[PDB]
């Protein structure tokens, strides 16, 4: 039930390198995620 | 359908103002976000 987000950001198909992403939020959000949609 | 109360400053103890706060409390299986201060040692 909790929501998490990780994240990171580099400057620079996919870059052929490694990167951990780290812990941004966790939220105690309540809902079902089943889809999801891009906002731009 | 529905009538007053009607409290004067002079009632018997009995019929007087009386307010109430019903905290009502929840346990679903989502995450408990509601908790007490928990007091922490030097």
């Amino acid at each position: 039930g909790y929501f998490k987000i990780y994240s990171k950001h580099t400057p620079i198909d996919l870059p052929q390198g490694f990167s951990a992403l780290e812990p941004l939020v966790d939220l105690p959000i309540g809902i079902n995620i089943t889809r999801f949609q891009t906002l731009l | 359908p529905l009538r007053s109360y009607s409290f004067r400053p002079t009632y018997g103890v009995g019929h007087q103002p009386y307010r109430v706060v019903v905290l009502s409390f929840e346990l679903l299986h989502a995450p408990a976000t509601v908790c007490g201060p928990k007091k922490s040692t030097n």
